[PDB]
């Protein structure tokens, strides 16, 4: 197709790195006809060309529905191409971070991936973003393609594409200066204090703002822009440590605080627990009720004060990977810590009653992940690495039936129980 | 003769020249041979002779097939192919049959000798070419270059399959209601049409390939069921994989065992329980083609299991989309499961046999969750979908599993069929401490340097043990001191430990293990009525757990 009018931005990956290779995972019907529907419109549009086997590189593609929509959209997983793609802060667009928006009483997330494709990709990138849609039972060859266009999920498209953005966004921004807008990935995040009923039509002016310059560059373009997710970020709690407030301990209780005010002990050094073990001395059964003394009942006074302060020495580091675990705790309850440092924990919480909750452990894991990552982009810019609680053939055969995000974090998996789940319970 | 079809680029792999195999000199008549086919090769253009500045050159060898007089031309390209570009590679798997619908009239055809009627890139021909030695050692040697797809190259299945799927495109979207499936040499033609006119459209369709340089000869032309396709037998209604004859033979070449390889790996697609490892080690190294292996112990305990399944044929019948898919379940112990996929009963789509992953310690109630995925992702291969399960283990014992472990876990729609074995838990541990039960605090410990160790507990009643231990480690001391205190209490019973590992263990819920030590503990469990095990850290004045870890600290 044409050479487009707009003049590409050169890019490269890493010194030393060639592009992926990573195969296509089996898809089911339902999704690879709505890919090859939708890889049939964008060719059409010159946004994507066919290719041959002779490119050797690949990247996974599928497609999700969003919550509450009913039409499918392609996403591919470009973890691989993105972990090879040189940083952009050299090249001098990379994209900072608002400390403000978690403040917002209202933060509603856009998705506008769509714009991406107004933008050509350099020429000599293009092999880099091969993919291949499957056939039911390897009865033809996959379908390759190539992207002519900044793609969705590669995180150079909004990169090159942020000076449009900013263009495009700098009269809103100049009529409403109190609103923050924060641009991760293919969402836009648009944080205010208004009413919601003004915070809603600010949204629907901003949207207007995107389709007005759709008239300068057709490639229809408002296919998910209309959806608008909603956030409180302001309302946002955390889970502390809290230790069990009885009238009556047994053994078994006050060992199992023990063991916590231990394992506690890492992350708040002023916790103590000699005056607490002194009273399980001998050699006692497990359901015998012990009284606590007064200097037992002082140092647990003590250590509930110190669990009630912040942990010291903690700050974010954005050259440093975010790590998030998460356990399993039953009845449709996680918990789950987000860190850089062991024993640093810049944030943890607990979630319940989601979806799947009481019946499947997988969507309801595949729900914790995406509000973790919401939260992170909010709160701090950026994805974590997940350490998911699951067998990695459990969570591959089925999350890709619940995701329905437009972001993948990247994620390994924990086999051995840890004994955090019962100190976060 | 010119070819329309155009030519896919190919490249070598980055900083990468040309062959460095040089040519080999043989007897009078194999030579004598060669020039004969190279020069009617010459007048099909598969190969031109070449000029006096190309320095590169590519071994040969001459084998027969099923011995006539006439030699057949062996070329050894793996020296050709580790300096060849990737190309992406499309199809991994096979086309399996079941994965067909019915069609009305069926039609396979073959262009298996397709490969030499496609163009080779121009640029890369230059890296294919080679000598015919001379025959008195006197005149020089006749240069030639491949034009086309040689056989056995790296890149000829992929520029093959490319260029046909190009060359088809145009018919497809002419004729949206027939569908043409490609797997190298063979095609696959199913309609719906009346056979008259499906006959019609073959021949179209044949005429269109030849316009392409693309014959498809007229005896490999199927028109009677079964159709052969891909080595699977087309009925109209059903399909048969005719048993698969292994070679026999007293030594093995390493094209033998290479070709060996390769009929196991497609046998394994419709057979259950074929084994490839070993044969596959046989192939390390440099080794070339003709070269004779010794069979490992290993390869032949492999060959032979291999040889006993694929003595029965296979048969199946076809997909109808308008019915659900069904996996049905059954244990057949010794870590193995057996299963049927089907729409109506006892036609069978698909039917197969999962092993256990290996591993130190496992249960039947996650052998089962891993044979449901697995069988999950083969049926959105071969159909794009989830079949619906019936699984041999009970609503209530799935539901106990699934919420208690600490693992994210999951099974999608299935009912319970009554199928024995069925699966369960064989114990459950206390959620609590027991009222009334006995408290053991348990300890181990071991000498790094002599493997002395020592296992024991003390309990609230005053009772105690140790067992002094050779040739034993801290982690086993754990285990055997929890072994212990099951052996010596009642059938309720409270159990403390400071061995993270050791509850770890248990907290993997295990019905088996590769350890003789776990499996005792695993037979006590079960013997017991209720069992409270908790955890404690070492060293920070618990009373019993720290009289216990004085009792097995050395003396
Ligand atoms: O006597 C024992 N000492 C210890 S230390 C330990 C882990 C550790 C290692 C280093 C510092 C602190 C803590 C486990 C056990 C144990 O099981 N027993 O029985
Ligand atoms: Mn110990
Ligand atoms: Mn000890």
């Amino acid at each position: 197709g044409p050479i487009s009018p707009i003049e590409t931005v050169p890019v490269k990956l890493k010194p030393g790195m060639d592009g992926p290779k990573v195969k296509q995972w089996p898809l089911t019907e339902e999704k690879i006809k709505a890919l090859v529907e939708i890889c049939t419109e964008m060719e059409k549009e010159g946004k994507i060309s066919k290719i041959g086997p002779e490119n050797p590189y690949n990247t996974p593609v599928f497609a999700i529905k969003k919550k509450d929509s009913t039409k499918w959209r392609k996403l591919v997983d470009f973890r691989e191409l993105n972990k090879r793609t040189q940083d952009f802060w050299e090249v001098q667009l990379g994209i900072p971070h608002p400390a403000g928006l978690k403040k917002k009483k209202s933060v509603t997330v856009l998705d506008v991936g769509d714009a991406y494709f107004s933008v050509p990709l350099d020429e000599d990138f293009r092999k880099y973003t091969a993919f291949t849609i499957p056939s039911i039972n390897n009865e033809t060859p996959g379908i390759r393609y190539q992207y002519n266009v900044l793609p969705q999920g590669w995180k150079g498209s909004p990169a090159i594409f942020q000076s449009s953005m900013t263009k495009i966004l700098e009269p809103f921004k100049k009529q409403n200066p109190d609103i923050v807008i924060y641009q991760y990935m293919d969402d836009l995040y648009v944080g205010s204090d208004l009413e919601i009923g003004q915070h809603r039509t600010k949204i629907e002016e901003l949207r207007q703002h995107l389709l007005r310059w759709g008239l300068t560059t057709p490639d229809k373009e408002p296919p998910f822009l209309w959806m608008g997710y909603e956030l409180h970020p302001d309302k946002w709690t955390v889970q502390p440590i809290v230790l069990p407030e009885k009238d009556s301990w047994t053994v078994n209780d006050i060992q199992k605080l023990v063991g916590k005010l231990n394992w506690a002990s890492q992350i708040y050094p002023g916790i103590k627990v000699r005056q607490l073990s002194k009273l399980l001395r001998g050699t006692k059964a497990l359901t015998e009720v012990i009284p606590l003394t007064e200097e037992a009942e002082l140092e647990l006074a003590e250590n509930r004060e110190i669990l009630k302060e912040p942990v010291h020495g903690v700050y974010y580091d954005p050259s440093k990977d975010l790590i998030a675990e998460i356990q399993k705790q039953g009845q449709g309850q996680w918990t789950y810590q987000i860190y850089q440092e062991p024993f640093k924990n810049l944030k943890t919480g607990k979630y319940a009653r989601m979806r799947g909750a009481h019946t499947n452990d997988v969507k309801q894991l595949t729900e914790a992940v995406q509000k973790i990552t919401t939260e992170s982009i909010v709160i701090w810019g950026k994805t974590p690495k997940f350490k998911l609680p699951i067998q990695k053939e459990t969570w591959e055969t089925w999350w890709t039936e619940y995701w329905q995000a437009t972001w993948i974090p990247e994620w390994e998996f924990v086999n051995t129980p840890p004994l955090v789940k019962l100190w976060y319970q | 003769p010119i070819s329309p079809i155009e030519t896919v680029p190919v490249k070598l792999k980055p900083g990468m020249d040309g062959p460095k195999v040089k040519q080999w000199p043989l007897t009078e008549e194999k030579i004598k041979a060669l020039v004969e086919i190279c020069t009617e090769m010459e007048k099909e253009g598969k190969i031109s002779k070449i000029g006096p500045e190309n320095p590169y050159n590519t071994p040969v060898f001459a084998i027969k097939k099923k011995d006539s007089t006439k030699w057949r031309k062996l070329v050894d390209f793996r020296e050709l192919n580790k300096r060849t570009q990737d190309f992406w590679e499309v199809q991994l798997g096979i086309p399996h049959p079941a994965g067909l619908k019915k069609k009305k009239s069926v039609t396979v055809l073959d262009v298996g000798d397709a490969y030499f009627s496609v163009p080779l890139d121009e640029d890369f021909r230059k890296y294919t070419a080679f000598t015919i030695p001379s025959i008195n050692n006197e005149t020089p040697g006749i240069r030639y270059q491949y034009n086309v797809l040689p056989q056995g190259w790296k890149g000829s299945p992929a520029i093959f399959q490319s260029s046909m799927t190009k060359i088809l495109e145009p018919f497809k979207k002419q004729n949206p209601d027939i569908v043409i499936y490609q797997y190298m040499d063979d095609l696959y033609v199913g309609s719906d049409l009346e056979i008259g006119q499906h006959r019609t459209k073959i021949e179209e369709l044949r005429q269109h390939l030849l316009r392409w340089g693309l014959t498809t000869p007229d005896k490999k032309h199927q028109k009677e069921p079964p159709f052969l396709w891909m080595g699977y037998e087309l009925h109209p209604d059903k399909w048969t994989v005719q048993p698969i004859v292994l070679p026999e033979k007293d030594s093995w070449t390493v094209n033998d065992i290479q070709k060996l390889v390769g009929k196991l790996n497609w046998a394994s697609q419709i057979y259950p329980g074929i084994k490839v490892r070993q044969l596959s080690k046989l192939l390390r190294g440099t080794k070339a083609l003709t070269e004779v292996i010794p069979l490992t112990e290993e390869a032949e305990l492999e060959l032979a299991e291999n040889r006993e399944i694929l003595k029965e044929p296979v048969h199946g019948v076809y997909y109808d989309p308008s019915k659900d898919l069904i996996a049905e379940i059954q244990k057949q112990g010794q870590g193995q499961w057996t299963y049927q996929i089907y729409q109506e009963p006892f036609k069978n789509l698909k039917t197969g046999k999962y092993a256990r992953m290996r591993g130190a310690h496992t249960n039947d109630v996650k052998q089962l969750t891993e044979a449901v995925q697995k069988i999950t992702t083969e049926s959105i291969v071969i159909w794009g979908k989830t079949p619906k399960f019936k699984l041999p283990i009970q609503k209530e014992t799935w539901e106990t599993w699934w919420t208690e472990y600490w693992q994210a876990t999951w099974i999608p729609e299935w009912e319970f069929v009554n199928t024995p074995p069925l699966v369960k838990l064989w114990y459950q541990l206390e959620k609590e401490p027991i009222v009334g039960a006995e408290t053991f605090y348990v300890d181990g410990a071991a000498n790094r340097e002599t493997k002395l160790g020592k296992a024991g507990y003390v309990t609230n009643k005053g009772r105690q043990k140790v067992v002094p231990l050779t040739n034993t480690t801290n982690q086993k001391t754990e285990l055997q001191a929890i072994y212990l205190a099951l052996q010596d209490s009642g059938l309720e019973v409270n159990i403390v430990t400071d061995s993270q590992y050791a509850l770890g263990i248990i907290q993997a819920q295990p019905d088996k293990s590769e350890s003789e030590l776990v499996n005792q503990i695993i037979e006590q469990l079960i013997k017991k009525e209720k069992v409270y095990l908790a955890w404690v850290p070492a060293h920070k004045g618990i009373g019993g757990n720290e009289q216990v870890d004085k009792l097995v600290s050395a003396g």
